[PDB]
């Protein structure tokens, strides 16, 4: 066996070719940049 | 026509109730969903709107 689905369709498990190797993956990375204000009334700086 | 019944101990009982307050809060990356992280099929994306 060479590369290793998780319980649905996504591989998340790889072996090298040329070597063993058996790495797993693991996506790269995201989320949502949420910005954080007073309000544009009060000042305009921001936490995200 | 005249006969009632009267209580003459008691009981405490306690029961329970188990209610849903809040369920589970996601959040969807609607391109990296649609597209693929990586995608000019992204650049296609937005032509729907």
């Amino acid at each position: 066996q060479q590369f290793g689905r998780d319980i649905v369709d996504t591989t998340d498990a790889v072996r090298d070719p040329q070597t063993l190797e058996i790495l797993d993956i693991t996506p790269c990375s995201f989320g949502g940049v949420s910005v954080i204000t007073p309000g544009t009334n009060t000042s305009n700086q921001v936490a995200v | 026509n005249n006969s009632i019944a009267i209580p003459t101990n008691f009981t405490i009982s306690v029961t329970t109730e188990i209610l849903p307050v809040s369920m589970t809060k996601t959040s969807v990356d609607c391109t990296m969903y649609i597209c693929g992280d990586s995608t000019e099929c992204s650049n296609l994306l937005l032509q729907y709107g």
